[PDB]
This record gives structure tokens, C-alpha cells and sequence, in this order.
């Protein structure tokens, strides 16, 4: 007969809570930008058809990683077998990606990876010659 | 020098050697070579009958073998699962990749201080040998993960 | 600005017999000013009832200065001027 | 013997093994198992555990913790509150007429079509684990809500805590 | 003074107040020791020392 | 003294709440930090409703507030 | 937050009776406690203050898109070869930004929004 | 026997809403990148494809800092070809930097030409083995 | 500070509780849900047969309920009723009405410390119960009074 | 203390590694140089993030950084 | 206050009303401020509808 409320846990922390206060409207400012944005312009392309799936590409992967794009590339492209390609010259100031996903396809991860990049770099990857190649983007 | 680390924490090379022996005497095989180190497991310990679905008793020793991972250090790790012929080439090389996703989801659970984790199996394509008399119960089939010592 | 008449302290570390007259050096331990040293010396009571210590010679470390800044001692716990010594 | 994964979805007997415990007496062995499936027993350990049961009027109604029963941002269940989950079935399989309802909630952060989905995929899961543990499909509706009803209020993070949950609800007849 | 909440003070006066997004106000006013604000339609008082 | 006193006990306290959450999943009626809802009906003070007491040192009894209104039942009598 | 842990306790007058023992302790835990307060303090501006730049920042992209503020201009000067016979320098670019973002007044160029 | 949580698991209420705050700002950033990056189809790219011919699969390491013609030349006469330009010289010549340890001459070439960009680019004719040079206007 | 009360005035969750499981005990509904209270009574217990009329001895009961409820801090409380069909609809909406106008009215001149009391009454619109022998012996016939426990 | 036990003994240090090789032929779990990936995670001290602690030293309790950014809990008050 | 207050009659009332066409009947999450043309051009542009001014 002894009442009780179900959800129950560790006793928090102060910082935490005045962390999680902030982030909620760090993500409410994001999500209505994200919005707004959307409306503001439309999409007409996706790089689906610059980064089309193949064979080998569905031996999953779960990464944290946080430096350079290069020796990431590199690693992606000895456990994909395949010839690595690099175009135009590094810039000065480095790229530097964070990334931290849950057992995703090779081609979706390389998609957020050319997404990251931007107007910095692109991907292109050619399953006829089983290649996949960077490029520095013309800048300045 | 107090001030700074005399070791690295969680490692103690007694221990190492000694869940080492542990797990050569138990059958699970432990092979070192320059400083790329690679695990091989039987498929039977772990799994039911050609099913991707694990066993309650086989928790524990996923336990130590995380307990094993997590002594050392890393940049990847790659697992992959190996099977018999069954019926196909498909349903066997499914049945590897979900093994090979769920063991790599459960060692990620874990606290395994990895930065990359690759995971695939391929079924029954580079068997260890030409003794095809069992299928779950053979040797062949099997798991392997492979990294390597870093600095 | 020290205030006309306020508390601060130090540590006697180095000993002497009330024999002959000379410098003795103590270290203020806490407070605004700190690794200061103080040098001064004692003065002869003709009564065995006390003993304190003439502190005149103040240095303050940093800056390479002495002001000379003069003050006592009082026994420390007890808040008196007697000296804990023997006097038999 | 038994299986932590929910026995295999078998019916367990839990009478022969108490009785054959206690005769190694059979009426304290009876009195005993009678206790255990007690319906008023089985409601103060899901009192001891985490989980609300409502009746009043001709509805019951349940309330789950989604935090404390499944892995985060994720329709995959945890794998500890099973004894819960076993009670569960067990209580639910006195009442073998009603219709029965479940859905989901959630709190107020995220793109409404997550939350909707992520309540939606939630609610699917628990009445597909509830039809595996066999009651016919005829009987079940699933419906995942957001932010639709707030039983506490997101302003307060214990509120907030409290706020995504599991409703079963069913009638009498 | 200048305070930063979300409710309105009555008692003062205060010579300017912005308004956020979120309906938060903040207030630049002369100093007192104590205020007034309507919270839920009930009044309360507020004290503040050390000016 | 005893806040969630004959339940679980004391939990945390939530400064979002500020107040003390208890270890059964109820808010307790004591508060833990300032800056929570105390309904305030009767206070304390000199110099109310002004800029409060006046700071300098008067030698005469006679007291003001920083508005310059006079507080002489503050003050004492002569 | 910066950390220097002081490990040299001084005592002006040691206590000598349980009640001055007593209001020292508690006076020693009510200075833990202001000192806890005082943290909470310099924490909370500092989230206010990291809150505030990241806030900035996303309203000059919302208002970019709003098309409220200019873009920045910077132009490119790019030289060959250069130096002495000692100094060379192959290719070098010089960099400069020059004209600032900034508010426009004309109102006929605002585009609004909106949703579904 | 035993299952393990996980070990630095969002076990808080103040840890979960810190995560799901990630997960949004991390989806709201990822479709402003989805939404900005603009590419272009692999039909449309005007990049200078490969002639594969046999006399470029030969292999060198070359690192080189400056201009471009007499580098096609020597590249042209390592490969047996006839080399030719087509324009006019400007001014400030394009100056490519280049450093790789093994690279066969197709992709050289590629690169070449896709450091060169809009000012210059090559032409190859494997018919009469011949390379150009063509400037823009 | 300790100006400041440390708890707020009148209170003791020992006391909350106690009350309240003596009222279950006593035969009426208390529901908690978040922070939400709602609470039920038979009409039986509280009216005579369908007339607005009021036995003496239960304002005892509503002195209990009265120091019950001063416990809590809080706005807004719905009251509502409902109960069994006689002759009409509008009979029973307007007794129900009635009703709750009687026990609003002396819940108001009693230590009520919210905001808004809402008087709301429908008879025999939504009933809660398959069985329907009973008129005002039904469980039907009932008062209900809602509200959220708000900071 | 004990590094390369249960082994035979301690070789030598290695310094391109700058870690300790035991007398098996194994890479060691200790080093020898301060040159090594060890991860420092926990500091001390004060004016972090900003230009370090001010050298010359201060007339008034208030210690500054070389940023010119004031460290409060490097400063002492009452 | 009363006799005081002045009103409008509902009949006379000098606001354009619903006319309920299934075009109006769509949900925005919409904040503007400043003129009028780029708003009434926007939402004319999102109602799918021709556009003139007077």
C-alpha cells in the first residue's frame, strides 16, 4: 500500500542540470535555423550520385575519431581494398572532422564525410577502377 | 614524476600473461606475432545452431574477452566471421554479418578504448582446412578478430 | 597600507641566548605581504617576569626594498609579552 | 531448468520446482506457490519495482518507464528488468477478454517527427513482444504520441524525467 | 539596478525593460531594497541586500 | 528536520526545482536553494519604499533614506 | 575552472573549549558552503557567457538567411616568384578582407519565411 | 551468466536530455550541410578523362614546385609523345606544386589538370601520340 | 535564512501520507500521476437520494478533505460530478451542477490557497461503470476533483 | 614499482618509444621518458586558457593572468 | 468603468473574415517583422494564388 512514483535514477548534479537549461535552447535555436533554412532554400541534389554504393561496400564500421580527414580516408580505404586518390594541394590551415556514428553503411559514412567537408573538399569514388579519390578545392 | 603517470592505468603484464594462459588452456586460440595480435573463437561456444542469437553462458566469457581488449592500446579493430556451406552463399554470409554486428555492438558497449571497430564476416569462402565433415561442429567455423599494438 | 596598530605573523626558527645584542631574523607567514623577512634585535629586562623582541628591519621580497617599519612580539596561544624560557 | 532470456517464451512452472524444494513440506509448499501467484503479491513487487498499476472504474491501466526499460534513443529493449517483464505476462494473463491499448510518450525536445516516430516505433516493439508472448493480434492497438498530453511539466528536469512513459490500458468486457 | 528574470514587477517603476524571445524580461531601474512581482497571479515580495 | 521523512529518504536536490527531491519520486516541501518559490506576505527593514538608509554618519539621531525621505519612526525620538 | 589546491592550514587561536571547537566548525562548514556557492556563481556566467557567443553566432547565420547583413568581401593578391638571390619565395598570396560585414537600411530586399 | 550495463552509459536524467540535445543539433547541422553542399554530375565534370595507353603506366617519384609547360614537356618525352601549346604565354606563369613517391602519368596528368583549372588545361591524343597545351582566352 | 523557512508553512509529507492512506483506507479514490492529484468520492456517502441536500455529519469528512488539500500549493482545481439517470438529462446536469456549486461554495469559505475553483456538472454523460443496477448506490453517482501539485 | 614482472626482467628502454622492454620480447607497460603518448586528462594550476600567471607579483591580494584575465578562484578574499 | 467603455457592434465589425477555400486551411511556424509586400507576396506565393495591389 506504500505509494511510489516510477521513474527513479542516480542522484544528478547542478552543473549538469544548468548544462542541460543551456542545451535546450542551443537545440530549440538549431532546430528552428535548420527550419528556416530549409524553407529559405531549396534543395535539388543529393551526392547519391556522386557517391553511388557498390559491392563491398556493407562491411560495417563504428567510429569516434577526431583528427585530419587523411589518415581516416587512408584507413577507410585499407579495409575497403581500394586505390586511394588525391587532388589539388592542403591547405595551411588543417580539416578537422569529428565524428561519431553507430554501425553505418561504408557509402553513408563517406556521404557525412563529404557533407562535413562542405566547399572544402569533395569525394568521388570510381567502382570501375575500384578508386575513390579527395579534392582540395580551388579557394582564394 | 609523481606528478606524472609511472604506468599506464589498468595494466599489469602478470595479468596479461595470466588471462593469456587462461585463455590458451581454455581453447580459445591467441596467436602474437611482431606486435599485430589476433584472436580466433569457435563459433559453438557462443552461438546456437547456424543462428545469429547468442547464448546466456556466453556472456561471461565476452566479459573477459573485453576485459583482455581493454589492457592494451589501439587505433581499429577488425572482426570478421567465418561459417560452413549450408544451403547458399547469401544466407550464410547474412548470417556471419550479424553475428559480426552484434559481437561488435556488445564490445563497443563495452568500455573498449577503440577508435575505428570494422566488422564483416564471409561465410564459408577461405576455410582453414579441408576437414568439411562438421558444420557448426568444425573448426572452420569460426571468429577472428586482428589489431595490432600501437606505440 | 598596513593600519596604525594591527595583527600579522611570523615563525622564529633560529635560536639565541638574551647574552649579547645582535640581529635575529623571522618570516611573516601569512597576510598581504608574504616571503617577507624581518631582522631586529631584543632588549635586556632587569626583572625575569618577560622577554620580547625588537623587530625593526622589514624586507619584502619582488621588489628589492627595506622599509624599516618597527614592531614587537607577543607570545603566540597566550596573547601575552612573557618569553616561554626558564627563569631559574 | 530456466532461461534468462524469458525461458523461450515458455510457460514457466514455477509451482513444481518450490514444491519439490520444500517437500526435499508440500502444504507449506502449496500455501507457498499460492502466495507467489497471488495477484496482490505480484502487485507489490511490481510496487518493489518500478512500474505503476492503476485500477479504478472498469479500465486497469500500466505505466513503464521507457529510461529504465530500454537502451536510449532506441526501440531495442533492455535486457534486465525481464523478472518485470515475466510479471508482466503473468499478471497480463488473467484477463483474456479485454482489448488492450499501449502507446508512448515522450518529452518536449527533438523534431516532432522524431518524437512521433520514436514513440510510434516504441509502442510497436512493446505490443510486438506482447503478441509474441501470445495473445492473438485482435486485441492490440499501438499508438505513439509526443508532446500531445504532458502527465508532468518539462521545466523541471525531474518532471521531465518523468514524462516519457508507457500506458497499457484495457477495459473489462 | 538592473535585474534579469521572467516575471513583472509592480512596486517601483523602473526606467527601461527588454523583452526576449522567450517572454524573459530583464529591467533597468533605480535601486530599492525590496521588490514586488505578480508570480501566477499571486503577489510576492522579494528582498535584496547588500546594495 | 525530516523533509521526505517516513518515505525513501532524501534523493538530491533540484536546483531547476529547488527543492528536495526525495527518494520516492515526490518533491518534498522543504527548499534547498534561494533562488526557489517562497510566497514572501511580511519582511524586514528600515527605509522601505525608498533607496534605503541613507549611508552617512549623522551625529544627530536623526536618520534619512537614500531617497532623502525622513525615517524618524526608524529613527529615535527626542 | 582553474585548480590550486592550498594544503597549509595556519591556526591564529587554537580552540581550547568544545563550544569555540563547535562555532569553528560550523563557521568552517559555512565557508565550504559559500565557497560552493561561489563556484556555482562563476560557473553559471561562464555558461551565460559561452550560451551568449554560440547565440551570436547562429543569429548572424539566421539573419545572413533572413538576408538582413551583408557578407563579407575579401580580395586576393597572388605574386610569383620573389625575394633576392638569398630569399625566394615561389608562389605567395596576400589575403585581405575589405569590406566588414554589416546592416542594411533598404527594406524592399528582405525575404521572409515560411512554413508547413 | 551475467550481462553487463554499459559502463559510461547515459544512466542520468540530466545525461539523457544532454544526449538527445546532441543528437538534435548534430541532425539539424547534418541537413544544413546536406542543404548547402552543391555538386555536380559526373557527366557534366570537365576533368580530362584517362586514354590508359601503354607508354603512361610508367611509374616515377616526382616533386617539383613552379611552372607547368616545360614539366608536360619532359612528361611528353618521358612517354614518347610529340608536344605542342596552343595560346599565349601570360604574364605570371601557373606555378603547380607536386609531390608524389609513386604515381603513374594519367593521374599525373589529372592532377595536372586539375591544378591548372580554368586558365590552362591538356589536351591528349593517343591516334598520333601527341599532347597540347591549350590556354584560355 | 533562518528568516527564511526552511520548509514551506504547514507542512509534513508523514502527515501528507498518513491522511492519505487513511481516506484509501476509508473508502475513496486518490490517484497521483506525475504531479497531478485527483480524488473521488462515492455520492452516497455525501447527498441524499438524487436531491441536492446535504447530510450533517459529513462535513467532518470535509474538514478532513479541507486539511488534506491545505497541504498542497496549486492554481486551479476542477470539480465535477456525476451520477445516474432518473427522468430527464437535464435534471441530473443541473443536480450535479448544484452540487458542486454547495462544495465549491464551502470549499472556497474554507482554506482553499489556489487561484480558480471551476464548477462543472454533466449527470449521466460519461459513466464509468458496466454495471447499472444501482441509482445512486452505483459507484456512478460520484464527485471528482482534479488539479497538478505546480512547483 | 615491479614493471616487467612475471617476465625475465627488464631489458632496457627503449627512447624512440621511450618505454621499457623486458627481457621477453615484448614492448613493456611503463616508460623511461617523459617524451611518451601518456594521457594527461587532469591538471592543476591557475590563469589556464589565457596567458599563464602573472610573474610579476602583486601589492594587492588579486592575482591577474598574462591575458589580463582575472583568476577568482586563484584570488584570495574575505 | 461601464458607462464609461465604449464598443463596436459585432455587424459592423471592419475585419476581413475566413473564406474558409481549402488553400487557407494549411499549419506555418512563421516570425517577420518590418513592411508588408514581401509578406503578403510570400504568402500568396504559398497559397499558390495570383497577387495585385491597389
Amino acid at each position: 500500500m506504500k505509494f511510489k512514483k516510477p521513474p527513479i535514477n542516480n542522484p544528478s548534479d547542478d552543473a549538469t542540470i544548468k548544462l542541460a537549461e543551456a542545451a535546450v535552447s542551443v537545440s530549440d535555436s538549431m532546430l528552428e535555423m535548420a527550419k528556416v533554412e530549409k524553407v529559405i532554400t531549396p534543395p535539388s541534389k543529393d551526392n547519391t550520385l556522386t557517391i553511388p554504393n557498390a559491392y563491398n561496400l556493407q562491411a560495417r564500421a563504428s567510429v569516434d575519431w577526431s583528427g585530419p580527414i587523411e589518415e581516416l580516408t587512408a584507413r577507410i580505404a585499407k579495409a575497403a581494398h581500394f586505390r586511394f586518390r588525391v587532388l589539388g594541394k592542403s591547405p595551411s590551415v588543417p580539416v578537422l572532422i569529428s565524428i561519431s556514428t553507430k554501425d553505418e553503411s561504408l557509402a553513408e559514412i563517406l556521404r557525412d564525410i563529404d557533407y562535413q567537408a562542405g566547399k572544402k573538399a569533395s569525394i568521388h569514388v570510381y567502382p570501375n577502377s575500384q578508386v575513390v579519390e579527395l579534392r582540395y578545392a580551388k579557394i582564394y | 614524476v609523481p606528478k606524472l603517470p609511472c604506468r599506464v592505468d589498468g595494466a599489469c603484464d602478470a595479468t596479461i600473461i595470466k588471462m593469456m594462459t587462461d585463455l590458451n588452456k581454455k581453447g580459445i586460440k591467441v596467436a602474437s606475432v611482431g606486435q599485430n595480435y589476433l584472436i580466433s573463437i569457435p563459433a559453438s561456444a557462443l552461438f546456437a545452431d547456424q543462428s545469429p542469437r547468442l547464448n546466456w553462458a556466453s556472456y561471461s566469457l565476452l566479459n573477459e574477452i573485453a576485459a583482455f581488449l581493454k589492457q592494451f592500446r589501439k587505433i581499429a579493430i577488425t572482426v570478421t566471421s567465418y561459417s560452413s556451406k549450408y544451403v547458399s552463399v547469401k544466407r550464410e554470409r547474412a548470417l556471419t554479418l550479424a553475428r559480426s554486428r552484434v559481437v561488435s555492438e556488445y564490445l563497443w558497449s563495452q568500455g573498449v578504448d577503440s577508435r575505428i571497430i570494422f566488422t564483416q564476416g564471409l561465410g564459408s569462402d577461405k576455410p582453414i582446412t579441408s576437414y568439411t565433415l562438421g558444420g557448426d561442429r568444425s573448426p572452420n567455423a569460426r571468429v577472428e578478430i586482428t589489431f595490432r599494438r600501437a606505440v | 597600507i598596513i593600519k596604525t596598530g594591527d595583527i600579522m605573523f611570523a615563525v622564529l626558527d633560529t635560536s639565541v641566548n638574551s647574552d649579547e645584542p645582535g640581529p635575529i631574523l623571522a618570516t611573516i607567514v601569512t597576510g598581504k605581504l608574504k616571503g617577507s623577512k624581518l631582522i631586529g634585535s631584543f632588549n635586556l629586562p632587569s626583572n625575569a617576569d618577560k622577554m620580547v623582541i625588537t623587530f625593526n628591519t622589514m624586507s619584502i621580497p619582488g621588489a628589492e626594498k627595506t622599509i624599516s617599519i618597527s614592531a614587537y612580539a607577543i607570545d603566540p596561544n597566550t596573547a601575552r609579552t612573557a618569553l616561554a624560557s626558564r627563569t631559574n | 531448468c530456466f532461461h534468462p532470456p524469458y525461458n523461450n517464451f515458455q510457460p514457466d512452472r514455477r509451482a513444481v520446482k518450490r514444491v519439490g524444494v520444500d517437500t526435499g513440506g508440500g502444504t507449506v509448499g502449496l500455501v507457498a506457490s499460492i502466495y507467489r501467484d497471488s495477484k496482490r503479491k505480484i502487485i507489490r513487487d511490481l510496487q518493489k519495482q518500478d512500474i505503476q498499476y492503476v485500477e479504478y472504474g472498469d479500465t486497469r491501466t500500466l505505466i513503464i518507464p521507457t529510461d529504465k526499460y530500454f537502451m536510449f534513443s532506441s526501440p531495442r529493449l533492455n535486457e534486465i528488468c525481464y523478472p518485470g517483464l515475466n510479471n508482466v505476462i503473468r499478471l497480463l494473463n488473467f484477463y483474456p477478454q479485454s482489448t488492450i491499448y499501449v502507446a508512448g510518450f515522450t518529452d518536449n525536445v527533438g523534431s516532432r517527427s522524431h518524437k512521433r516516430k520514436l514513440s510510434q516505433a516504441q509502442a510497436e516493439t512493446m505490443m510486438t513482444f506482447l503478441w509474441a508472448n501470445g495473445i492473438a493480434a485482435k486485441r492490440l492497438k499501438a499508438e505513439g504520441y509526443g508532446d500531445k498530453n504532458a502527465i508532468s511539466d518539462n521545466a523541471i528536469i525531474h518532471g521531465s524525467a518523468q514524462n516519457r512513459r508507457i500506458e497499457i490500458q484495457w477495459f473489462t468486457s | 539596478m538592473y535585474v534579469r528574470t521572467n516575471l513583472t514587477i509592480l512596486s517601483p517603476g523602473w526606467l527601461a525593460s527588454m523583452t526576449s524571445a522567450d517572454g524573459t524580461h530583464a529591467y533597468e531601474m533605480q535601486k530599492s531594497p525590496v521588490l514586488l512581482v505578480s508570480w501566477h497571479g499571486k503577489v510576492m515580495q522579494l528582498k535584496v541586500e547588500g546594495l | 528536520d525530516g523533509c521526505c521523512s517516513k518515505m525513501g529518504g532524501i534523493n538530491y536536490c533540484d536546483s531547476s526545482a529547488g527543492r528536495l527531491v526525495c527518494n520516492n519520486g515526490f518533491y518534498s516541501t522543504c527548499y534547498c536553494t534561494r533562488h526557489a518559490v517562497m510566497d514572501l506576505q511580511f519582511l524586514m527593514g528600515c527605509c522601505l519604499w525608498h533607496g534605503g538608509v541613507y549611508p552617512q554618519l549623522n551625529s544627530s539621531g536623526l536618520v534619512v533614506c537614500n531617497d532623502g525621505y525622513v525615517s524618524e519612526e526608524c529613527s529615535l525620538q527626542k | 575552472m582553474d585548480y590550486v589546491k592550498p594544503e597549509a592550514p595556519n591556526v591564529t587561536l587554537l580552540p581550547k573549549t568544545k563550544a569555540e571547537k563547535e562555532i569553528w566548525c560550523i563557521y568552517t562548514e559555512r565557508g565550504w558552503k559559500n565557497g560552493i556557492d561561489q563556484a556555482n556563481t562563476i560557473l553559471e556566467e561562464n555558461i551565460a557567457r559561452i550560451k551568449e557567443d554560440f547565440g551570436g553566432m547562429i543569429l548572424y547565420r539566421k539573419l545572413l538567411a533572413m538576408n538582413m547583413v551583408s557578407p563579407p568581401y575579401v580580395s586576393h593578391t597572388d605574386l610569383g616568384v620573389t625575394g633576392d638571390g638569398s630569399e625566394i619565395h615561389i608562389d605567395d598570396r596576400v589575403l585581405r578582407i575589405t569590406a566588414l560585414p554589416e546592416l542594411n537600411v533598404n527594406s524592399a530586399e528582405w525575404r521572409a519565411a515560411v512554413a508547413k
